[PDB]
């Protein structure tokens, strides 16, 4: 056809081929245009010519002005900050100095400049510069304590809703309790007035918070408190937040039926009003994985995962911590799904992606590190037991420890001694001193571990079956305790069919373990009943695993909202 | 295959 | 832990190893005493002691009424068909010849040579012997015409039920049309004297005759005869043997869902009365494995035929026609599983077999090895495509090409030029005539195939829709004329999805057919799109397609007896 | 595709 480019479309390549002499006029142009024109020096290749541009504050806020091409803007950015300048951090210092200076103008300056505020770190914290978010979100706040207005009071409700998802995502834990007791006190003194702001989105960061901080019972709790204040005015960010924080709060309770309608309720929403190609649906789609990756789902939480980075991938691509995020929560989902045939090329290649991220854009004694180390260090030792160089079985094996090691160190400098994150390191400490022949304190490891897990989560939970699942595999393979190997065996089957049913992949692992077990031991019966178990089971797997994308069974327009969170309500 | 998967992310 | 011997056992050894001295006085032993004798020369592997005295009708009238052990019985009479002499057609004889001589008797005499008659010919009947129950039933046919009484047309009709039976088996359907307009004679003459009887198993005789014939239309009006008169208080055997027949004719009528809450409440209730391990049972799996080999269950197809066959190789022996017919399945659904792979390994051997049994002990114009060459002659056009030596190839297709010609010509004779059957072949050779590079005799063929077939079953019909795929696949390779096919290959499709949804298997060689016809004219906006359509094709089966069986698919059946047939009835 | 149904 070769339709030829639009009057627009060439003025703009007229403008941008004459932009170091025009520079100065252009800031004049319709907010509308002047993204099209830095996003054509963008397209050029004109980094420099835009990233001196995009530095100054005023020039910035007219081009986030343009919420039609955020999508376009994100790129930008991301494109700015790994070549070389940081524009993340330029802008929050901007912002936070001329916060200070307007500091003591009226009412209406300081509200525009709250408004900018709010924009800014909204796109900040959207593009994953979270460390860069604070200074812009410390500033707004700073900015609503001055004064003892009505509006006032909810700004700062909203700065320390806003900045309470800056410091989770940042992994500033212990600062997001500060937070959410100055943002109650906040609405405390809101309430005491005799009026009431929206709790959802403040309850639902409380409930992120207390996930990544691994409480999960109080997650629960706190995740039912905001769904409790869902109402149909709110937007549609707030409610699909909520709803994937409550989903992800639902799976570690144990509660999958609920867990099943929130995020399909979450991602139907994150779909229908944003799109196909939105970070929040990126988002959306990667606690979609972390609950198929859960249940039993592995050979779509893949494709899900695929589909939430190829977003994150496409929306703002590079050295991001967002799509450090996803190749670290893809790495261990393709980990988990490619560990039956035992090749791991792919996964230690989107692992070690994410190694080399987090890395460049966060320092190195950061928590995001640690949830990314563990997974490389997985993939590595199960590469190093299927190779066969003593040398690299070696090398690997003590890179693995060295992971494991940081990671622990960190979880237990950040959280504590007695908690869940701190459980799994040692668990896969124990795994990893099975796999390094060091048997003697591969049993502390793994009893250890036990211990902390079955003491929070009870005597029945996922995370304790695959750890005493572990335990069970060290002694019945290697330390030759068949007696002690048995009961732990039992615990875990039982466990396994009282949550996942008898499609449990570790159930394989479990009855080739009581399979051995049993030929130690001369019981040839027993060995004849759990062969024709474990071939019920392989058919099993073969039965009710089909081929459904879970992209499509999310289906379109099912229980719309005040009817899923109603439903959730109730089931309690 | 001796072991069973890792714990979590 | 070594158990003692029972001494009921070590008593039947003890008399075994005397039989010679005691062969006169074993015959005065008590019914279960004296099966358990003559099995045991049959464990022993003295068969020749054993047929010593089963070809007199007196000793096997009275191992006949050991029902329990029926099982073993079919096992043993399988064994010294093999073994050489042949007691079916000696004991057939022999009951004709004494049946004739009790003419002018009493009746009471007369009356149990019926009740012989009965057990005797219902069990080759059973047995697959056809030719010699024909013998028997028509002997005590005889008898029921004799003397005028409300008894003898009672059971006159109980006579041409099963000889109507023993006929459809034998492939005598020019016969058959006779012995129901006879049955009608008596069964008219009993209703006028005060006595409706049960046209329910009569009935039900036709919707296997009428569909061996390909009578589709006229077997499934007297599909909802023989459906409307079944009863409660019939026998099981007689209301399975209803059921099954009457699911064969709907799924010809290209109607699947009354089909299989027939067919699948068949299975249960001939699994339930009579066991997993009946022959009763394994006749019902391969017309259930009918209704799953046209819905393309071609996955337990396989399975259901592998289970059917083995049920009939457990109880009917070695050389008999029953494990021949279920061979003959089998050999069939593997020709169609492993089309793609090309593994006609067991295909050929099952197919090898089904010539082997019928050769051995049908006539060589019997009308059954028409229907069996075929299936045969179907694996040796593949395995000559798929194999690499090209001298291999032009040996394998004309033998291949002597078998459906053979095949087609006992068609001919039996059912007409007019008829499915003889078009069937016209497909076949079709097909056959593109591997042998007669196009213009491939092309001859198909229009024969897709004008004789379509005629008289209509324009939509399952197998018309592979006729024209048959022919579809001609145009776009050897005439070349991809107009032709454009159309006929958009009627492929059009009726697929009709029935069988996107997901068809022989969809997907109509699919590759339109990309393979846009190829050549260069269009490439369709090809795109159905290389989409491919895609869609690959996994939506597929999703839908995991390993699942049909003997628990079953299960116990929610249904009872009159749930599924006023279900069919009033639809 | 394969052939007719017997
Ligand atoms: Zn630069
Ligand atoms: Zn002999």
């Amino acid at each position: 056809e070769w339709i030829p480019e639009t009057l627009y479309n060439t003025a703009i390549s007229a403008v941008v081929d004459n932009y170091i002499r025009s520079r100065r006029d252009i800031r004049s142009l319709p907010e509308n245009i002047q993204f099209d024109v830095y996003y054509k020096l963008y397209q050029q290749g004109r980094l420099c010519q835009l990233g001196s541009e995009f530095c100054e504050l005023e020039v910035f806020a007219k081009v986030l002005r343009a919420l039609d091409k955020r999508h376009l803007l994100h790129h930008c950015f991301q494109a700015l900050m790994d070549h070389g300048v940081k524009v993340a951090s330029v802008l929050a210092y901007s912002f936070s100095r001329r916060c200070s200076y307007i500091a003591e103008s009226d009412a209406a300056v300081k509200e525009k400049a709250i408004q900018v505020g709010f924009v800014l770190g909204g796109f900040l914290s959207d593009a994953g510069w979270y460390s860069d978010a604070e200074k812009v979100f410390l500033s707004c706040l700073q900015l609503c304590t001055l004064h003892d207005e009505m509006l006032h009071w909810f700004r700062a409700v909203e700065c320390c809703v806003r900045l309470l998802h800056v410091r989770n995502g940042n992994c500033k834990y212990h600062l997001g309790e500060e937070t959410f007791k100055l943002a109650q006190t906040y609405m405390d003194k809101l309430s005491k007035h005799g009026q009431q702001a929206n709790k959802a989105a403040l309850y639902g960061e409380l409930c992120a918070l207390l996930f990544a901080k691994s409480h999960y019972d109080e997650a629960y709790k706190w995740c039912i408190e905001a769904m409790k204040e869902i109402t149909a005015g709110l937007p549609v960010k707030v409610v699909v937040d909520v709803l994937r924080q409550a989903s992800k709060a639902c799976v570690v309770k144990r509660e999958f039926k609920k867990a099943e309608q929130l995020i399909k309720h979450a991602v139907y929403l994150a779909r229908d009003h944003f799109g196909s190609k939105h970070p929040k649906y990126s988002d959306t789609l990667l606690d979609y994985g972390f609950y198929l990756l859960n249940v039993d789902n592995i050979c779509q939480s893949v494709a899900i995962y695929q589909a939430a980075l190829d977003i994150r991938q496409s929306v703002f691509g590079g050295k991001n911590i967002h799509v450090a995020t996803a190749h670290e929560d893809l790495a261990y989902s393709s980990y988990v799904h490619q560990y039956s045939s035992g090749k791991f090329d792919n996964a230690l290649f989107h692992a070690e992606r994410a190694i080399g991220i987090i890395t460049h854009i966060l320092p190195e004694d950061h928590l995001l590190l640690a949830s990314s180390k563990r997974v490389k260090a997985l993939i590595l030792e199960e590469i190093a037991i299927d190779c066969h160089n003593k040398e690299t079985e070696q090398r690997l094996l003590q890179e693995a420890h060295d992971l494991h090691l940081s990671s622990l160190q960190l979880a237990k400098k950040a959280f504590g001694e007695f908690n869940v994150q701190t459980a799994k390191h040692y668990g896969n400490l124990g795994r990893l001193y099975q796999s390094m022949r060091k048997f003697k304190e591969a049993e502390e490891m793994h009893i250890k571990a036990i211990q902390i897990k079955e003491q929070l989560l009870g005597q029945e939970d996922y995370e304790v079956a695959l750890s005493v699942g572990h335990l069970a595999s060290l002694y019945n393979y290697d330390m030759n305790q068949y007696e002690n190997a048995e009961k732990l065996y039992l615990r875990s089957i039982a466990i396994g069919k009282k949550l996942f049913g008898e499609g449990y992949s570790g159930l394989e692992y479990d009855y080739r373990g009581l399979i051995k077990l049993y030929n130690s031991i001369g019981n040839y019966e027993k060995v004849f009943e759990y062969h024709n178990v474990l071939s019920n089971w392989n058919r099993l797997r073969d039965r009710q695993y089909s081929v459904t994308d879970a992209l499509e069974d999310v289906s379109t327009s099912p229980q719309s909202t005040e009817e899923v969170v109603q439903s959730f309500l109730i089931s309690q | 295959l001796t072991r069973n998967k890792g714990p979590a992310a």
